[PDB]
RNA sequence: GGCGCUGCUGCAGUUGAAACGCCCGUAGUUGGCCCCCCGCCGCCACGAGGAAACGGGAGCGCUCCAGGCAGGUUGGA
RNA sequence: AUCCGGUCGAUCCUGCCGGAGCGCGACGCUCUCCCCAAGGACGAAGCCAUGCAUGCCUCAGGACGCGGCGGACGGCUCAGGACAACGGUUGCACCCCCCGUGGCGGUCGCCGGACACCGCUGGCAACCCGGCGCCAAGACGUGCGCGCAAGGGCGGGCCCCGGGCGAGCAGCGUGACGCAGCGACGGCCCGCCCGGGCUUCCGGGGCAUCACCCGGUCGGCGCGGUCGCGGCGCGCCGAGGGCCCGACGCCUGGCGGAGAAUCAGGGUUCGACUCCGGAGAGCGGGCCUGCGAGACGGCCCGCACAUCCAAGGACGGCAGCAGGCGCGGAACUUGCCCAAUGCGCGGCGCGCGGCGGCGCGACGGGGUGCGCGCGAGUCAGGCGGG
């Protein structure tokens, strides 16, 4: 790392999300429907005593293959131990991209990739499609027909393999297509 | 099945031993030791098979009894002990001391070497890590490690090892324009200098080489061995790794009966 | 398995019973083998078995296949057990000098 | 299993489809006349041993001059159709093999060749010699009257120098 | 016996799927510990040896103050809160994550510097302080844990409310 | 296989067997012309990597042959 | 790259019926010589008399016995199982692994007693066992030693980015527990290797007179269990998940591939059996010992069948090699040998495998003459062969 950290002064003044993540964690005490108290495995929890801010009060990372960490995760309040840049999960093995065909379950969604299948004696194609079952990061929010890039993790349920990973949204009202990729 | 296997079938052997399909249900099975299955030869199939020296399995057996081999300087009492690429093959009583290499269809031969050479071989590094305690390590392509290692040495160099005290003397860094030789794939046993070095991120990083002749070929990168710095450190066969065609080879052919 | 025809009853064909605190009790018979552990013939003999002469190869057995006295602590066996910790030291002091020249080589690097 | 059941082995000759044609039924019976021949079935196996010389050049024509199959298996196919006399050298052209028949594949045979030499005075007599142990092909006695003769070894056909016409 | 293996359950489409084969030692599984509170540990032989240490009867423990990094053997001495059952409190049963109270008498020695949570140091000055296991006492045979505080300890003295 | 009597190459539907009584219409299939020198598919070519036996195929007279991998510096490409 | 006979009084068509080729079995008739070579698979995974298929090497003349390594590999079969299995292609930063080959080796004065073989006595129909007693170890048990096995609390940066990565991964320090393993002939531990477990993507039978299906079913939270991830199991929370791009259900005289039969090109049909993978050992289940088995030439139980017996009991698994019964149209000797190819222990073992026997399933070569010499047989010696 050649370089080292070029001069804002506005820095210790914008570290004010601390009181943020601080405040979020004493609000998840009162939410007294729950049953457990969830928190980051990476993170102390005697941290949010000290005044002196000198250690973090947020755990995240970087996943490598040329994606960066969104900055909705790196500010957020959420606990996710299956998200990939906040839990405790990492990101191997194929790296793919489809359409969101439902969004119904909770951090999960259903992902539709489509593909050509070739037919020799006929010597023509035919259309065929694939669901696959994906763990949605609060740090996102999707809809139906939106693209999303998924990667492949170690089992998490019955289902599910992968972990939605980038997002490229699709307006509402518009033609859907085979759309292959 | 509910345990390891022991056995090969003789068409399952594999197909560089150039064993033949009549004479035998049964191959010889490799047993582990410093050289894994694939990429390897059965001690016996040089002894009887190759250079005749017995011609059974049972009086190969008494050669090694009695001790008349040796393998990188030690003799190995064992008919299935797997030797491979550049280990040293010396048998006294008929002063012979060979180096195990390819020859340019991907098969082993034996070259001969000089007194002043069977003392020392050349490892791969295939990986660095910490041990017990903390301490540094690096493994070699013979299953052989070596504690404290100078922190010049990273993955993919090659080291040059004594051959009785079993330490490092040299050592061959891996860059643009050494020479190098290919110990598996299609291009086995060909030599050639290094031209490209491709990463791809999460997938297999490919090298580019080119002949003495000038012909490019390329590979993966686990199958590339450094063999010195624009000279190789050690003597290869006749060929030095240069590939005929199949017309050349014909004609090479015709005039072996003639 | 099938056990155990009676604490004892009339079914039992046969009884085995040991004589405590004494047709009356005559013959004696003698030990067929004799003692073969060192210390074996040094209770049987009250010598002390500590020493730095233990080596006891009286041979008189009474000619009675049984001798060959076992756990002896003969000169040669001294030698190997030195010898074998007079390695184990070695191994540890060169193990200490090299962890020292590689501590010393990333110190200059 | 055992070690046999690895051995190889195949037919070596195509039946017509129309058994019962006449012209060439008699033409059929012309080759056994001026040939020794047992039954159809060697006429059979020679044309089979056509069909197959026949599919590869067939094969190589359709490709281009310059491509290495070519240059690899049609000289190949050349250099083994010369050896055995079945071409003459005069005709050293991949389009010269298409033209071939059958005559010239039984003319090399060694019931053919000493009829040629004069050995034999018919081909009738020719086999019975040829069963009799009494030709040898280079010093070696030779059994099979089906026994095809390279161009290298029909100098070099004689009666055998042990025999009872020596 | 005992397995967990997938081949007995239905697909993701909710298809009844077919059995080709017979239980596989591999696949085998084992009864719970059941740790209880208030000292056994048995042994238990696993695929390739590697000993397992499984506890039942545990009584003490060895705790941590983190924040002034407090740390003794102390005495488990009652299980109050489980995320999963009521019915593993109400048995003082041991699983890892299950909130207890332990003896105030070996951290007495830490009641005399200030700038020390106050959270601390009143429960201190009474007969017991909150804290949680972090081990898993089946498969190490060892009940070893934290003790509360930050929003932490506030979630679980609500849950706790004399209410 | 004959068989273009299963038809992708390549059948038949006025009268021999065969065009729904008709209109609307979703899934599906199909969709004029135009910018070239970017990205992402398909597609074409060349590589890398993984098993032999079988199937092709270079060389070799088990007397020929079905074979086999021989052999007289070699070879199993 | 081929057609031909049959509709009429005659004629041109459509259209089927029949003929002509190759392969696989069964049946009939017939057969001189030599080489190669399949051989109880075909809705009976029906039942089995008899013999053989697994042994080889620390402590005394030798056996015997103890201890050790192996018996989880090799051989047989195709019953089950259709988003399985299987084929190509990924991953374990969710894993376990004997032997062998490198390393490494720091741990808060020679001990004890007893078991088998064996002696002396017994029970029982036979299967199988009892009692008392002298005796060893490269067997146990306890251990002499420079503290360090598992697990646990803190030790990260608050645009975005070497020990080792694509990826904060692995080590170390420091407070607490704990006291494991290796030490009575020095090895706990670490890398590789082969092997296994699961796992990503694509391929992966027929029927619509089977159109809607599922409810641990789809996801979340927490613990348990496991070598390990995972609705794998359990508690709580939500209502998801699949479908005419054919779900679900039913059927199959369904093991998958490498491949095989046919033949211009495009195709059709079959994948019992040689190699690779899977599954089973009369049918359900359960388990011990071990690094490795849900083992059947290991054990326990239920069921269906047989075996010996003094009537009390004991006892079995040929889909191993021969052989037999039954069934069917349909399939061989109750041979010799570890000499070869290989495997376990090192010298043996081995119905793996090898050699003969029966064998017109099938392949290849040569005869029943030629114008006058041969082969098929006969008897001897070689060569070959355990
Ligand atoms: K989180
Ligand atoms: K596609
Ligand atoms: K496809
Ligand atoms: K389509
Ligand atoms: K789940
Ligand atoms: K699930
Ligand atoms: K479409
Ligand atoms: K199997
Ligand atoms: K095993
Ligand atoms: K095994
Ligand atoms: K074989
Ligand atoms: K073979
Ligand atoms: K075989
Ligand atoms: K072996
Ligand atoms: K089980
Ligand atoms: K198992
Ligand atoms: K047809
Ligand atoms: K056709
Ligand atoms: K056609
Ligand atoms: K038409
Ligand atoms: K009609
Ligand atoms: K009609
Ligand atoms: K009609
Ligand atoms: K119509
Ligand atoms: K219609
Ligand atoms: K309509
Ligand atoms: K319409
Ligand atoms: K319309
Ligand atoms: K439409
Ligand atoms: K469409
Ligand atoms: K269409
Ligand atoms: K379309
Ligand atoms: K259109
Ligand atoms: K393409
Ligand atoms: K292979
Ligand atoms: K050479
Ligand atoms: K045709
Ligand atoms: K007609
Ligand atoms: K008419
Ligand atoms: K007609
Ligand atoms: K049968
Ligand atoms: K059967
Ligand atoms: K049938
Ligand atoms: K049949
Ligand atoms: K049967
Ligand atoms: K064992
Ligand atoms: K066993
Ligand atoms: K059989
Ligand atoms: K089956
Ligand atoms: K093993
Ligand atoms: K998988
Ligand atoms: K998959
Ligand atoms: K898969
Ligand atoms: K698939
Ligand atoms: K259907
Ligand atoms: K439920
Ligand atoms: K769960
Ligand atoms: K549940
Ligand atoms: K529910
Ligand atoms: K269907
Ligand atoms: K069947
Ligand atoms: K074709
Ligand atoms: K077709
Ligand atoms: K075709
Ligand atoms: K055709
Ligand atoms: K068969
Ligand atoms: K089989
Ligand atoms: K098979
Ligand atoms: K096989
Ligand atoms: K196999
Ligand atoms: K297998
Ligand atoms: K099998
Ligand atoms: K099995
Ligand atoms: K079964
Ligand atoms: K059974
Ligand atoms: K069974
Ligand atoms: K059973
Ligand atoms: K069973
Ligand atoms: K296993
Ligand atoms: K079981
Ligand atoms: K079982
Ligand atoms: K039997
Ligand atoms: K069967
Ligand atoms: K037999
Ligand atoms: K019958
Ligand atoms: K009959
Ligand atoms: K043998
Ligand atoms: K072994
Ligand atoms: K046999
Ligand atoms: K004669
Ligand atoms: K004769
Ligand atoms: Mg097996
Ligand atoms: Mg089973
Ligand atoms: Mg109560
Ligand atoms: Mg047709
Ligand atoms: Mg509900
Ligand atoms: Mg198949
Ligand atoms: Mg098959
Ligand atoms: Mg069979
Ligand atoms: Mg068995
Ligand atoms: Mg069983
Ligand atoms: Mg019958
Ligand atoms: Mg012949």
């Amino acid at each position: 790392r050649h370089p080292l950290r070029p001069d804002p002064d506005r820095e210790r003044r914008a570290l004010e999300r601390a009181e943020n993540l601080r405040k979020a964690a004493y609000e998840m005490a009162e939410n007294q429907h729950e049953r457990a108290y969830h928190k980051q495995s990476q993170i102390f929890q005697g941290r949010f005593l000290r005044k002196d801010n000198a250690r973090c009060l947020r755990f995240y990372k970087s996943i490598g293959m040329g994606y960066h960490t969104p900055i909705t995760a790196i500010n957020g309040t959420y606990i996710d131990k299956k998200c990939p840049f906040t839990g405790n999960v990492s990101i191997r093995g194929r790296i793919l991209r489809g359409v969101v065909h439902s969004a119904k379950m909770q951090r999960s969604i259903i992902v539709r990739r489509d593909y050509l299948h070739f037919v020799q004696k006929y010597k023509r194609y035919e259309r065929r499609h694939k669901h696959v079952a994906a763990h949605l990061s609060p740090c996102f929010r999707v809809k139906e027909g939106d693209i999303v890039t998924i990667g492949e993790c170690r089992p998490l349920s019955k289902t599910i393999r992968f972990n939605v990973i980038k997002v490229e949204p699709v307006s509402e009202a518009a033609k859907k297509r085979f759309s292959p990729f | 099945a509910r345990g390891v296997r022991k056995h090969l079938k003789r068409l399952n052997a594999p197909k560089h031993w150039l064993l033949d399909k009549m004479g035998g249900i049964w191959a010889p099975r490799p047993t582990n030791g410093p050289h894994g299955l694939r990429e390897c030869i059965p001690l016996i199939l040089i002894l009887r098979n190759r250079l005749h020296y017995a011609n059974t399995y049972a009086e190969t057996s008494m050669i090694l009894q009695d001790k008349n081999v040796l393998i990188d300087g030690k003799p190995r009492t064992d008919p299935t002990f797997p030797v491979g690429f550049m280990d040293v093959f010396e048998i006294p009583k008929v002063h012979k001391t060979f180096r195990v290499l390819y020859d340019v269809k991907g098969r082993f031969t034996l070259v001969p070497i000089q007194s002043n050479e069977a003392g020392f071989k050349l490892c791969r590094v295939q990986k660095i890590f910490l041990g017990d305690k903390g301490m540094p390590y690096l493994s070699t392509h013979d299953a052989r490690t070596i504690r404290f290692p100078h922190p010049d040495i990273k993955t993919n160099d090659t080291i040059k090892i004594n051959l009785k005290t079993g330490k490092i003397d040299e050592w061959y860094k891996f860059d643009i324009g050494k020479i190098v030789m290919v110990t598996g794939g299609r291009n086995c046993g060909r030599i050639g200098t290094i031209q490209a070095i491709d990463k791809h991120m999460g997938s297999y990083t490919m090298i580019r080489m080119k002949d003495t002749e000038g012909t490019e070929f390329l590979t993966r990168l686990c199958n590339v061995f450094v063999i010195g710095n624009d000279s190789p450190a050690v003597a290869i066969p006749t060929t030095k790794g240069i590939r005929p065609d199949i017309i050349k080879n014909r004609e090479l052919r015709l005039r072996s009966i003639a | 398995k099938s056990i155990r025809g009676c604490i004892v009853g009339p079914d039992l064909h046969a009884l085995s019973v040991v004589l405590v605190d004494a047709g009356l009790t005559d013959v004696v018979v003698p030990k067929r083998l004799v003692p073969k552990r060192a210390s074996k013939i040094r209770r049987l003999f009250g010598l002390p078995t500590t020493k730095v002469d233990p080596k006891d190869q009286m041979l008189v057995c009474e000619l009675i296949l049984k001798p060959k006295v076992q756990r002896v602590v003969t000169d040669e066996k001294y030698a190997r057990k030195q010898r074998v910790i007079a390695e184990k030291k070695e191994i540890m002091r060169k193990s200490l000098q090299q962890l020292e020249e590689y501590k010393a080589l990333l110190s200059r690097m | 299993p055992r070690i046999s059941r690895h051995r190889n082995s195949s037919k070596t000759y195509s039946t017509p489809k129309k058994p019962f044609t006449k012209p060439r039924l008699d033409a059929e019976l012309k080759l056994c006349g001026e040939y020794g021949l047992k039954c159809k079935r060697e006429i059979y196996r020679a044309r089979y041993m056509l069909a197959k010389i026949r599919r590869t050049a067939r094969n190589l024509l359709t490709l281009d001059e310059n491509d290495i199959k070519r240059r690899f298996e049609g000289a190949a196919l050349l250099r083994r159709l010369h050896m055995l006399g079945i071409l003459d050298e005069e005709k050293d052209q991949l389009d010269y093999v298409l033209g071939l028949r059958i005559e010239d594949i039984f003319k090399r045979r060694l019931q053919s060749v000493i009829v040629e030499s004069k050995l034999a005075k018919s081909v009738h007599h020719a086999r019975n010699m040829i069963k009799a142990r009494h030709i040898s092909v280079g010093g070696q006695i030779v059994n099979i009257p089906s026994y095809m003769v390279r161009i290298s070894n029909t100098s070099r056909v004689a009666i055998a120098d042990t025999s009872s016409l020596a | 016996g005992i397995t967990h293996d997938k081949m007995y359950k239905r697909s993701k489409t909710g298809a009844v799927q077919g059995k080709w084969h017979k239980k596989r030692k591999y696949n085998l599984g084992r009864q719970p510990a059941n740790t209880k509170l208030i000292q056994k540990i048995s042994t238990i032989r696993c695929r390739g040896g590697n000993i397992k240490r499984r506890a039942l009867r545990l009584s003490h423990g060895s705790f941590a103050w983190g924040s002034a990094d407090i740390s003794h053997k102390a005495r488990i001495l009652q299980v109050v809160y489980n995320s999963t059952s009521n019915e593993l409190v109400r048995t003082n049963t041991l699983v890892k994550g299950c909130v207890v109270q332990i003896d105030s008498a070996p951290f007495k020695s830490a009641l005399s510097n200030d700038t020390l949570d106050k959270e601390i140091l009143d429960q201190i000055r009474g007969d017991h302080i909150l804290a949680r296991i972090s081990s898993r006492p089946g498969q190490v045979g060892t009940a070893d844990g934290y003790i509360l505080e930050g929003p932490e300890l506030l979630f679980y003295q609500k849950k706790l409310a004399p209410k």
